[PDB]
């Protein structure tokens, strides 16, 4: 349940939804936003393991 | 210029033409600026007139309202699963079996 | 928003939160337009933070 609920954290990004970030903003900043989200989710997975 | 983005009908955007509504198959959908992939089916939820879209325990959009007709559509992902390959040694045979 | 580069050469066009580049695909609830007149040295004051 904790792993599932950790998917709504923005991790310092504009949004937690990838589609909104990709459709609302340019690739130059989309890179950093998706990097932040990906790093947060990878950290969550490693902690669970 | 200040733009308002809320859980509202959101009736101000560009000249994009709409297509027909097709159900019971995994498709790409763009419901009023909201993009996604999956199969849309008739929903049996008791939506209230002021409500626009639903949500699940996993905090994701799993129900939408058609911006043309007062219809609630449930969104589910298309089929998914894992595949395992059962083999003896390659020193023995090249035949395999597959478990979905 | 496609027809917006049809005036005098704009000196300031800065967009926060949405990429102006061919991104009229987003649907908004309402739009607010705030128009005023300032001096050139004060234009930089109109920005977050
Ligand atoms: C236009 O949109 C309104 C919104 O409720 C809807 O009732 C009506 O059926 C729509 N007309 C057509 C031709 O789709």
């Amino acid at each position: 349940n904790t792993l599932v609920k950790q998917l709504s954290s923005k991790f310092g990004a504009i949004s937690s939804v990838l589609n909104d970030i990709f459709s609302r903003l340019d690739p130059p900043e989309a890179e950093v936003q998706i990097d932040r989200l990906i790093t947060g989710r990878l950290q969550s997975l490693q902690t669970y393991v | 210029l200040s733009f308002e983005l809320l859980h509202a009908p959101a009736t101000v955007c560009g000249p994009k033409k709409s297509t027909n509504l097709v159900k019971n198959k995994c498709v790409n959908f763009n419901f009023n600026g909201l993009k996604g992939t999956g199969v849309l089916t008739e929903s049996n939820k008791k939506f209230l007139p002021f409500q626009q879209f639903g949500r699940d325990i996993a905090d994701t959009t799993d129900a939408v309202r058609d911006p043309q007709t007062l219809e609630i559509l449930d969104i589910t992902p298309c089929s998914f699963g894992g595949v395992s390959v059962i083999t003896p040694g390659t020193n023995t045979s090249n035949q395999v079996a597959v478990l979905y | 928003y496609s027809v917006l580069y049809n005036l005098a050469p704009f000196f300031t066009f800065k967009c926060y939160g949405v990429s102006p580049t061919k991104l009229n695909d987003l649907c908004f609830t309402n739009v607010y337009a705030d128009s005023f007149v300032i001096r050139g040295d004060e234009v930089r004051q109109i920005a977050p933070g």
